[PDB]
Order: structure tokens, then C-alpha cells, then sequence
């Protein structure tokens, strides 16, 4: 942050939410394909 | 550039179609004569614990282990095209190698795999392998669908049988004369996943090995090891 | 490619500073020193092994005023204040206007988010004496205008950035920076 | 396409209590990004897409876009610097105080709410 | 003049490039599944002495005993691009035939030689042969490098793991139904090695049958003959 | 006009060594690591703000002696020290032979005051990580090969100068050069 997010309390929040995305460039490149880190599944649950 | 994968990987990969022609291993069985499902693409049910003396994960299959094949697929809701199909033996039977594998089409037999019983389902396509020469079974399997796009892991029904238009209404009968038996899969020449959703539910791979509740790792899966020591 | 110009070209953090209703006309919100107030360790290891420099120097204000408030401050220059005649130095923290007469711009919150000023380098000296340290060469000085006006009172920051432009380095020397 | 697929992955807050320096948010820049499972609480978590589908192989490189939504109104003003700190972890961004460390040596990404 | 060297040798040799692609034996293993660092290129610690009745000269292998590839290896810096693995068996056994080869990554895993344990390492890069059909397995290994350039024997690491850059971050998995197997490997068409040293720390080969000291020359090395018979 | 590069350019004096009568074939009179050896504080701070840098070495070895001293040296240069097989570093140290197979320049007190060598960066990393520190790619040293032959024993101060060059600079950062 530079400056505190000045707002009329008055008539707004004080307070704000931020989101952040992320997506991959053009120049991204991935290899070497084998055992993947994740394994994916119908259901999850706790066990009884 | 691709300057980077030529000096080090020295391929470079740019679609998972190119991926899903992997063969890898889906499930295992006990039979002789087996029906498989041939495209039933759902993957195990899966449970977790905390608790001391307990095994952390344990892994429910309905018709198999994630293949890379499965794997890609959960993240799209559609599919089209066929198969391919690879086959193992425990038992190299110089006097019986053979192995049948035959298109199976009951129409009233359940889209979910299940031991051989029927004795007449005369003329069928047959395709005949031999184990001692040529060590593993390999096929192809044309997607033969009531439609021209099918769904990922339809949720199969009691009766749903095998004439749900919802994939392929086709399964494998597999006729050995090995007592266990390794199956594998890629798709085929012209197959296609499609609408992609997001990330399918899922958990580490890596971490299947986690024992920390004193109860030693039980979960393994089907690779080439776990299958030819036992 | 990469060099010490760009380095002293880098925009810096200077300061937030506080600016509250209470504050009146001509209240200082802040003094700086040139080249003092933007002597960061950054700088100082670029300019390591040089007699001394010369430049330009570009005074960007950030305030972020919300909508309900107004407000007017200056920002102005003035020349090697060490060595100003004091009556000068002091006929600015007496009276606005002695500083509204100098190198200066106004801002106005309620319309601008920010505004800028260039200060070219100017003495007797050809460049600030690195060793030496003598005289700074001038000084930017942010009075208020126009006293921060909200209904209820309040405060808010007045952020500074900066660089250099236009730069000119001295004979290189094994003289150590003037700490 | 696919690794090109936005991944919601995280967010925080601004407000009035945010200080001049104070770091409001980090990232390690990578492509294993995870959420939590909702219905149990394992270690491992819940990989985004990205993650899953990079999760195929072992080598990766490339850069990544990062994209920030202030949900906000007009009547909201302030400042944020994004900064990019290459070879250092998220600790070592911020001073004891949560404050900002050498910000002086990088890209930096003023962003004017009003 | 090229005369000499086609009146008398009938061939004429130019680089050790061409002889790095001769493959030759590097290590014995007992077990049917065993983890393998590729990569390594280290070659024994040995131990000299005169003293009677002990054996002159004794070999700690690390990773294992020295093909041609390392032989060579020895005298550069750096190395890039892949290699070949060939595989002989103890046993050709008739109804379990089969060798999978396979890509090796877990990442903490450690590079040095290890038996198989890990039963949870589904869909990997696997290659098959069939050991009574075709007598030896073969094999081709991309570099598959995170950098362009990697190290002659790096000093591994406790927790370097599988994870080092100064390697291909690669393993094998050979999974037999052999109790006995012997490992060779030659260099793959891309393959070079970088910046010559000098010689390496070397001993006579020839002298490792000295048996001087009364007490029988010990030291043997992984040959074909060495392994079949025993 | 200058700029970082220049003073990566600058020649340092690195070292003045020993080397005496008494010292004997393959005594090392010194083993320096690149970038080790140059990181002065000079470097240092002009370095600052980068992840990293590569560059080929210049090595300028200076050696006064005078008519009827006769000896002789090798400069030699080694890669990537820290990790090679232990056995190479010391075939080194074992054995001038192992030496003379390298990468090297004579040097004949009686002919030449002075040598030079040229090393480029070679590594499997780009460029030296200044922040991991992550192994220095090389190292130059120096082992007699004929030992200094004067009449009654005395001894010779063997001087270093030294510069980079063809130089290549990493993304700049907040991180801190490596100490």
C-alpha cells in the first residue's frame, strides 16, 4: 500500500476486497511428462 | 523462442491430444474371462483420515485407476472418438498364450465390469494375440456410438444395461488363459475431449504414501511392479 | 543494457506525510534537500567512486483525496538554502505568499490526484560536491495553501516520489561519499 | 488454452487501516497454485487447474498473468504499488513491521483508485 | 597417408565420440525392481596395498563400476544430451518374460541406487521388452535436462534428491522377472561431452589380478562371463 | 559518459603472493574462484540490485624479477571448483602434469615480466547466482613448474591484476548480493 484507502465511512465501507487471477503468458512452456503431482477422484470423504 | 526445449528437453509439447496416445494403466483382474467396460472413464472415490492406527487415504475404484487418459478427461465434460486398449499376463501359458479380446454388446448387460458368465454370444469380432510371442496384448476400439458426442463418466444406472446413448453402448469380453491380468489405455487416432470446466476434484499423488498415523500406507495402485510381484 | 544513469533515473519513495484539518495556511508540510532527501543507499553505491554530480530533479506529489474533501496545497522550490540570506528562509515560513512568488505549482485535491515539478540544477558550483557535501543545491517545500476541509476533522498522506534527469558525473576518485 | 484459463486463486483486503509501505499481499511466482478441499482438511489441498494440468509434468518456465480486481466504488481513493521481487521469498519482502524492503531496486505498479 | 589404416585395420577412428556409443557394462543388481541414477558417471573408490596375505586392490563402487561413457567422461568437465541402456538377464523366465523399463521422477527421492518400494507411481513414461523373444532389453534416454549443460559426476546430496540442476532430474525404474540382472549403457547419437581436464586418477586394469601378497587377487568386474555363471 | 559496466571492466589489483627458493614443482602460489576473488566492495556496489551476472575474466599475472633469477610458472584456470569430482582437484594438487593438460599460459621470469589469460564464463547456470552464490564457475590458479633458481635462497612477490569482460547482467531485484 502507498496511501490508506480513504472513503467516507460516512456512506461506504471503509474496508474493500481484492481478487486475484492468474493465467499463463504466451512464452510459457511446460515439459518432461511422467507420474503427475495429482491424482484426481469421483468423491472425498472423511474416514468413518 | 524454442531455443530452451530444443538444447534441453529436446521435444516440446503443446497439446494434452498429444499426451492421451501414453498407454497407461487403468485396472486389474483376477478372471480368466472378464467383461470390461470399455469406456467407463470415472475414477476411484476417495477417503482420508486423521486418526491414529488408521490408513490415511484409501481409494474406492467402480471401474478403474486414474490413466492419464481419465486423468485429462475429468477436466472436460464431453468426449468423442475411440480407444485403444493394452493387455498384460501374470502367466506366460506356453500351452494356452492366447488371448481373446471381442466387441461385447448385450444389451441388457450392465455398463460396469463383471466376470465372464455368458456361453452363447457366438460370432463377434474377435481379435486374437498370442502372450508367449509377442508379449502384450494391443487394440483398437472404434467409438461405434449412437451419437456424435459422449459424455465423461455418464453416471451409469441398474439397468442403464448397454444401450445408454450417453457413450459407446460397447465393452470388451476378455478371454485369457492367464489367471491375473494387467489392462492399460490411450485413446485412439481421432479422439477428442471437450468443454473444459476447471480443475476436476482431486488430491496428491505424492502424498498417497502418507503413514504419519503410525498405520503403514495401504493404497497402491496398478503400475507394472505392484502387478508382476505378487 | 543497463547503467548508472538509469539507476538515478529510478523513481524513489521519498515520504508520506501528514496533512490534518487543523493544518493552517503556510503550515509546512515538509522541507527537502536536494540532493540530500534522495540519497538512498541505491544512490549512494551508483555515485561510489565520483568526485560529484549534477542534475535535473523531478518531484512527482501523490494525494488521495477522497471526494467530499477539499484541499489546496503547493509544492515549490527554492535555491541552495543553506546559504540563503536567513530573511529570505524565514519570509516563507511567515507568509504563503513568499513562496506562491517562487518556482512553484499548486495542487488541487479535489481535481488532481498528483502533480509534478522539474528542477534543474543550479549554483555556483558546477556540481554537488560529493565530498565536500557543500551547500545542497536547492530544496523542495510543500506549504498548505488552502487548509484540508472536511466536515469532521481528519488527516491524510501526501506521498512523494523522485528521480533525477539530465545528469552529469564528475571526475571518479578513491574520496569516499560524503556520509 | 487451457494453462491461458484464468485461476481465481486468491484475494485480500485495503482499507482505511493500511499504512504507507505496509505490505497488503504476496505470492511465490509459480504454477502449483492450491485451494483447500472443503470437505476434509489434508495437507496436499485442492490443486487449481493450472496446478493440475501443469501437475503432468515436472519441468516448466514462463511467465505468469496476474490479475487484480478492486472491488470498490468511486468514492474510494488510494494508492498500491505491485512489485516484483525476482530470487526472494515472501518473508524476506517485508521488514519486521510488515513494511516493504528496498522497493527502490524494482518494477513497481502505482495504481490510482479513484 | 590413410594407407596403414585400411591395409591393416580395415576401419580408422577419429573421436571418442565413436567410441562412446560401444556400449559397455556398468552394474549388477539382484533385484527384480530396482531404481537406477542414470545420470551418474562416478566410478570407484580404490584401495591399494602391499601388506601379506590381504587382497592388493579393492573397489567401493558408488553408482558403478567404469563403462567406456565414464572411462571417457573422466577426462571432461561437462556433459549433454542422452544415453542408451541395454539389459541382460540372470534368468529368461519363460512365463513372466517381461522387463519394464521406466521414467523415473519422484522428487525427493535420492540419486543413488535403491530397490523398488514405492508402489504408487502410476502413469509413467514405460518401455517393454521380452526377454525370452528378444534376448536383451534396449533402451533410449532423453537428456531431459533442466539446463544445457550438466556436470561430470556431480557430488550428489542427502536430500539433492532427484531434484539437482546439475543433472537431468531422471531415473530409471527396471522392473524384471529376473532375480539377476546386469546393466550396460552407451552414449545416444546427441550426446557430447565438455571441456577437457586432463587424465583422470587411473590404475593400471591389467594389474588388478596382483596377488603378490599371498592372498588371491579379489577384485573382479561386471563382464558378461562374471555374471552368467555363478 | 560511464556506466556499470566500466567499472566491471576496471582492473583490480587482487593479490601479491609469495613465491620463494624454497617452494618446489606443483607448490601453488594461489587458487582463486571466480567471481570470488574480484568481489571487492567496488564491484559489490555497482552489482547491487541485480539477481545475477556472467562474464568472461581477464588475468593479468605481473612478476618483477630481475636478470640472473631464472624460474618458471603455470596460470591455469578450472571450472565450476566447487563441484567437481574431488579426485580432478586433486590430480591437481598431486601432480604439475595434470595442470599443464588445462586450460593455461607459461610464464618465464627471464623472458616475459608479465602474462595474460582470458577465461569465459562456462556453466549450467547462465550466470553466477549473486544471491544464492550458488557456485563460483571457475578458478584460476597458479603452481610452479620450475622453481625459482637463485644462487643463495631469496623470494619474489608474484602480483595479480584483474577484470571482467563480455559481461551480462540478471533482472534486477530487491534482493541482496550475496555476502
Amino acid at each position: 500500500a502507498l496511501t490508506p484507502l480513504v472513503s467516507s465511512s460516512a456512506v461506504v465501507s471503509s474496508t474493500i476486497d481484492v481478487l486475484v487471477e492468474v493465467k499463463a503468458s504466451d512464452d510459457f512452456e511446460v515439459a518432461v511428462p511422467n507420474t503427475p503431482l495429482w491424482l484426481p477422484v469421483d468423491s472425498l470423504t472423511e474416514r468413518p | 523462442d524454442e531455443q530452451p526445449s530444443q538444447e534441453c528437453i529436446g521435444e516440446r509439447i503443446l497439446s494434452f491430444s498429444e499426451l492421451i496416445k501414453r498407454n497407461s494403466w487403468r485396472y486389474v483382474s483376477d478372471e480368466k474371462s472378464l467383461i470390461y467396460p470399455a469406456y467407463a472413464f470415472d475414477n476411484p472415490a476417495a477417503m482420508y483420515t486423521a486418526a491414529d492406527k488408521l490408513p490415511v487415504w484409501t481409494l474406492t475404484p467402480r471401474s478403474g485407476f486414474p490413466t492419464l487418459l481419465t486423468s485429462i478427461g475429468a477436466m472436460y465434460a464431453f468426449y468423442r472418438g475411440g480407444i485403444r486398449l493394452k493387455i498384460v499376463p501374470g502367466v506366460a501359458d506356453q500351452p494356452k498364450p492366447l488371448v481373446e479380446v471381442a466387441l461385447f454388446t448385450m444389451q441388457d448387460q450392465g455398463y460396469i465390469i463383471k466376470a465372464n458368465d455368458y456361453s452363447t454370444d457366438f460370432c463377434s469380432s474377435n481379435i486374437y494375440e498370442n502372450f508367449v510371442t509377442k508379449g502384450i496384448a494391443e487394440v483398437q476400439t472404434p467409438y461405434y456410438s449412437r451419437v456424435n458426442t459422449s459424455v465423461v463418466s455418464a453416471p451409469v444406472l441398474y439397468n442403464a444395461g448397454n444401450i445408454s446413448p450417453l457413450m459407446p453402448n460397447v465393452m470388451y469380453k476378455i478371454t485369457s488363459n492367464s489367471s491375473n491380468i494387467l489392462l492399460g489405455h490411450s485413446a485412439a487416432d481421432d479422439f477428442r475431449f471437450g468443454f473444459l470446466l476447471g480443475a476436476p476434484l482431486a488430491i496428491s499423488a505424492t502424498a498417497l504414501r502418507d503413514n504419519f498415523t503410525g498405520s503403514s500406507a495401504t493404497v497402491s495402485l496398478p503400475t507394472f511392479s505392484n502387478f508382476y510381484l505378487s | 543494457t543497463h547503467s548508472i544513469i538509469d539507476f538515478l533515473e529510478r523513481p524513489q519513495f521519498i515520504g508520506s506525510f501528514l496533512w490534518n484539518t487543523s493544518d493552517i495556511e503556510n503550515k509546512e508540510i515538509f522541507s527537502l534537500k536536494l540532493p540530500d532527501a534522495l540519497m538512498s543507499p541505491m544512490i549512494r553505491e551508483k555515485l561510489s567512486g565520483f568526485t560529484s554530480f549534477s542534475a535535473s530533479t523531478v518531484f512527482h506529489i501523490q494525494v488521495n483525496a477522497h471526494p467530499f474533501q477539499c484541499g489546496r496545497l503547493v509544492l515549490a522550490a527554492v535555491p541552495v538554502p543553506d546559504i540563503l540570506p536567513l530573511h529570505r528562509l524565514n519570509m516563507l515560513s511567515f507568509d504563503v505568499s513568499n513562496v506562491i512568488t517562487l518556482p512553484h505549482v499548486q495542487l488541487d485535491i479535489s481535481k488532481e490526484t498528483e502533480v509534478l515539478l522539474k528542477i534543474p540544477y543550479v549554483s555556483p558550483f558546477v556540481q554537488y560536491d560529493l565530498v565536500t557535501k557543500f551547500t545542497p543545491w536547492a530544496a523542495f517545500l510543500a506549504h498548505v495553501y488552502a487548509p484540508l476541509n472536511t466536515p469532521s476533522a481528519a488527516s491524510l498522506q501526501v506521498n512523494v516520489f523522485a528521480h533525477f534527469e539530465d545528469i552529469k558525473l564528475g571526475f571518479p576518485t578513491s574520496a569516499i561519499v560524503a556520509q | 488454452y487451457v494453462l491461458k484459463i484464468p485461476n481465481y486463486f486468491s484475494r485480500f483486503k485495503y482499507s482505511s487501516t493500511s499504512l504507507p509501505k505496509q505490505v497488503l499481499w504476496t505470492s511465490p511466482v509459480h504454477p502449483q497454485i492450491i485451494r483447500n478441499h472443503v470437505t476434509v482438511v489434508d495437507a496436499p489441498g485442492q490443486p487449481t487447474l493450472l496446478a493440475y494440468a501443469t501437475g503432468f509434468f515436472k519441468y516448466w518456465r514462463g511467465g505468469l498473468v496476474y490479475t487484480f480486481r478492486f472491488v470498490k466504488t468511486n468514492y474510494h481513493s488510494g494508492r498500491v504499488q505491485i512489485t516484483f521481487h525476482p530470487f526472494v521469498g515472501y518473508d524476506d519482502v517485508m521488514d519486521s513491521d510488515g513494511k516493504i524492503v528496498r522497493d527502490e531496486y524494482v518494477y513497481r505498479v502505482v495504481v490510482d483508485l479513484r
